């Protein structure tokens, strides 16, 4: 072992004491909890249904699993552009979880020196079988999970081969079965083809673009802190909501508050919200003209 | 009462400093030994009546006094990783049944694996040299760390584990030496198995000249390719190795000698498929209705792993019909659809060979 | 005053960074909330020269220039631990705020075949991203950000969801 205790030149232990490291490896993030819940999002009823699912079926319903003989999963993967806003998400249903949880980075992975990275998932997985059940989430694998093609060189290939080292953690050794690890990716362009299995990715769910119900709800969910003069379609904008992302929903209320701010107006109106909503999308400006 | 006391006089022996670690180099005469620490430096002292000088010899393991700096007892060999390497378990044996295919690679290795070890006779007599080595691939399909894991785990006597993540070293490539070592610890426990995972990285091309760590990878692979073009006498010790691609990994590896046998995995037939599918039906509780032909048709070119993915796809899709037996409709629904889907994200899977 | 006559662009990117800074009581008596950061572009004249008027009309904290070139550096690892810690420094210098330029050389999107080509560019670009998309704090230190070309649009779309005010020049009248 190490980190046995010794006094100079004693060279004698009165103590041996645990445990492990390092540091920045050690402690990549200790979560409270974030205050958001699944309750601020919406439209995802379905899917947020599969993850709900894959998340919480191992903590309360384990025995159900020893009654049927299954196996839980383990990778989850998670794609889409922003937003989605899937780290929401994961993050807000992470802290309605209650087991420990920690999130990651993935380009922290990629280290000074060689396989530094590797070492560091050790600890990392380690710290998670000790705090057991537990939960890891890793954004932007597709950044480290490129394994190129052919030398010379990658310098990931050092960073990869740790991925491939997460692939022998879920592969040539099972006791992974507990902290089931969850991934997201905005782009599913690259991947380790390998990432397809139970242990590894498993679940994989599409998140589109919100739809126009979804849409003026969650815009809603937006603006329903602040105050709004109550005559809003969320229809109208619903509609004129096109090839939107949710977070845009999100820039039309910061929108409505800005020039909400220039108006004087007290309270919040709809003429203010189809003009944030010109604001935002779609960009400018050329002039009116020839189509008169 | 009195164990206490026995302690506390352990203690009064405690007051004994712990000795130096050092080599044995050379020996100017008996007076003077060719002597080197751990940490570098060299030296030259005499020694006290306790040893027998034939039995010191060069290169040996020795601790030496704090002041003196000279021998007072000894040790043969140490190793940190490998009991580390000893410690893998896999359970089966009987997974090596439920693998189901492929049946010829099985009998393969187990003829070129455990046949050396039990029946050195049977090749010597025809004049045959035994293989010392041989080559896993997938995923075209998977099951490498399965199959050749339960090969560990079969097998038993003895066998070492061997993550390609390990040998990175940080400072001075001494995963070399650690090579070096390992394999001298391999003639040591001999016979022994080698598990190589994920050998790419560290079987890399340096096609073009780059930066450090190519070039240090590239050295402890020649400390690797060197000690198979012994020299030594690789016969006792195997060595089974598995990666995505088959082609970064230079022709040195890719000749024989270092590497003999070449086997890999592919697709499993829809016969392996039907059986892994039925070794993977049985720990699931299930209705009293069951076609596997069902699936078979459905289920085309998937892994094993998504095979099993998918029975547990169909089980635990079958927590929401809250069934304790699950029909194999429920699993052909889901089992078919999500399936589909792991094949519309089954993007990129034709590799090299 | 050493504007050029623009001002719907200097009045929004004047707003974005003063008022919420100079009178931040302001919205949070109203809040909502001002957003996160902004955008600038288009021809050279004029760009970073706007920049030099919100130094000038800066007031009290002070903030952070970043040139796009310091990022990019060989020995891969380096920029990430550069603009990593430099995060953690604008976090300890309470409302401080952060500007770039040229960040058209580090927001090159998105990839090649290979081999790599972007995959440090990427690791740097979508790195800074990923401090971007942590929830905490984020930033209460804004941020700036000028460039020639609007491309490419990995970055581009990754700003609309916590960055928004993007303006563009004009340009003489
Ligand atoms: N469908 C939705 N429901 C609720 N909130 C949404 C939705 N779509 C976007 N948002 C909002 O958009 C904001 C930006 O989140 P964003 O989309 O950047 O997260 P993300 O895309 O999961 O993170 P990343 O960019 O790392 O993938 C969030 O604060 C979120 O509240
Ligand atoms: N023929 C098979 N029989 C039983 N299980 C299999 C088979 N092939 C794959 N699997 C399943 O795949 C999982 C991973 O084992 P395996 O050694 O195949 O990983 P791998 O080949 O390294 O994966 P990849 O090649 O995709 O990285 C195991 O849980 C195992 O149950
Ligand atoms: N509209 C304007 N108002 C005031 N000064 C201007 C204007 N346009 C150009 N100038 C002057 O022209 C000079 C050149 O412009 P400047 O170099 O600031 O743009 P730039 O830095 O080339 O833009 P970019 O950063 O996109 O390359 C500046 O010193 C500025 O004083």
């Amino acid at each position: 072992g190490d980190l046995v205790g010794v006094n100079k030149d004693s060279y004698l232990i009165l103590e041996t004491l645990p445990t492990e490291y390092d540091s920045r490896v050690k402690a990549m993030e200790v979560d409270e909890r974030p205050t958001e819940q699944y309750s601020d999002i919406g439209g995802l009823d379905k899917q947020i249904q599969e993850l709900v699912e894959a998340i919480v079926l191992p903590m309360n319903h384990k025995e159900k699993f020893e009654n049927l003989g299954i196996q839980p999963p383990k990778g989850v993967l998670m794609y889409g552009p922003p937003g989605t806003g899937k780290t929401l998400l994961a993050r807000a249903c992470a802290a309605q979880t209650k087991a420990t949880f920690l999130k990651l980075a993935g380009p922290q992975l990629v280290q000074m020196f060689i396989g530094d990275g590797a070492k560091l998932v050790r600890d990392a997985f380690a710290l998670a079988k000790e705090k057991a059940p537990s939960i890891i989430f890793i954004d932007e694998l597709d950044a480290i999970g490129t394994k190129r093609f052919d030398s010379e060189k990658a310098g990931d290939r050092e960073v990869q081969r740790t991925m491939l080292e997460l692939l022998n953690q879920l592969d040539g050794f099972q006791p992974n079965t507990q902290v089931k690890v969850i991934a997201a990716t905005n782009r599913v362009d690259i991947l380790d083809p390998a990432l397809l299995r139970s242990g590894r990715l498993d679940r994989k769910i599409e998140f589109p673009m919100p739809n126009e119900e979804a849409r003026a709800r969650i815009m809603q969910i937006h603006s329903r802190k602040m105050n709004v003069s109550p005559d809003v379609n969320y229809e109208e904008l619903a509609r004129c909501t096109d090839d939107f992302n949710g977070a845009q929903c999100k820039a039309v209320c910061v929108e409505a508050g800005m020039i909400a701010l220039r108006r004087g107006a007290t309270e919040l109106t709809h003429e203010d919200y189809m003009e944030g909503i010109l604001e935002v999308q779609a960009k400018k400006k050329a002039n009116l003209q020839y189509y008169a | 009462t009195k164990q206490y006391e026995k302690s506390e006089n352990d203690l009064k022996a405690l007051q004994s400093v712990g000795q130096i670690v050092g080599e044995v180099l050379k020996q100017l005469t008996e007076e003077k030994f060719i002597v080197k620490a751990t940490n570098g430096p060299r030296y030259v002292v005499g020694c006290r009546r306790q040893l027998d000088k034939s039995k010191l010899k060069p290169g040996t393991r020795v601790a030496l006094d704090m002041t003196t700096l000279t021998i007072m007892r000894y040790l043969p060999r140490e190793v940190d990783p490998l009991v580390y390497n000893m410690s893998h378990e896999d359970p089966g044996n009987v997974s090596y049944s439920e693998i189901g295919g492929l049946s010829e690679q099985i009998r393969e290795l187990r003829e070129v694996i455990e046949l050396p070890l039990t029946n050195p006779e049977l090749f010597q007599r025809v004049g045959i040299i035994p293989p010392k080595g041989c080559l896993l691939y997938g995923p075209p399909g998977t099951g490498k760390t399965l199959l050749a894991r339960a090969v560990a785990s079969q097998l038993d006597c003895n066998f070492l584990k061997v993550v390609s993540s390990s040998i990175v070293d940080k400072y001075i490539g001494e995963s070399a030496r650690l090579i070096r070592e390992m394999f001298n610890y391999a003639r040591d426990h001999q016979p022994c198995i080698i598990f190589m995972d994920e050998i790419d990285a560290i079987g890399g091309r340096r096609f073009s000249e780059g930066t450090s760590a190519d070039r240090e990878i590239q050295r402890t692979l020649m400390e690797l390719l060197n000690q198979m073009d012994g020299f030594d006498t690789l016969h006792r010790v195997k060595m089974i190795m598995a990666t995505n691609r088959p082609d970064t990994l230079d022709p040195a590896l890719l000749r024989p000698g270092r590497l003999d046998r070449k086997i890999h995995i592919d697709l499993p037939n829809e016969q392996a498929r039907l059986d892994i599918l039925k070794i993977h039906a049985g720990p699931i509780t299930k209705h009293g209705e069951i076609d596997y032909e069902a699936i078979v048709k459905l289920s085309d070119g998937f892994n094993g792993a998504d095979l099993r993915n998918v029975c547990t796809e169909a089980g635990m899709f079958a927590i929401r019909a809250d069934h304790d037996f699950v029909v194999q409709e429920d699993f052909m629904k889901a089992v078919r659809k999500v399936a589909d889907s792991k094949k519309l994200e089954s993007k990129l899977d034709y590799k090299p060979v | 005053s050493d504007v050029g006559g623009c001002k719907e662009q200097i009045e929004k990117l004047r707003e974005v960074v003063e008022t919420p800074l100079l009178h931040p009581e302001r919205f949070v008596n109203l809040g909502i909330e001002p957003p996160k950061g902004v955008l600038l572009f288009g021809p050279p004249g004029t760009g970073k020269t706007l920049c030099a008027r919100a130094v000038a009309n800066r007031t009290d904290a002070c903030f952070i220039r970043v040139i796009g070139s310091e990022l990019v550096q060989k020995y891969v690892g380096e920029g990430a631990r550069m603009v990593r810690e430099l995060f953690e420094m604008a976090r300890t210098k309470k409302a401080c705020l952060i500007f770039f330029d040229e960040i058209d050389a580090i927001g090159g999107a998105r990839f090649d075949d290979g081999a790599g080509g972007d995959n440090e560019v990427q690791r740097t670009m979508l790195e800074l991203i990923n401090q971007l998309d942590g929830f905490d704090p984020r930033g209460n230190i804004k941020v700036l950000m000028a460039t020639n070309r609007p491309d490419t649009l990995d970055p581009a779309l990754m700003r609309p969801g916590r960055l928004d005010r993007k303006i563009e020049f004009s340009l003489p009248d």
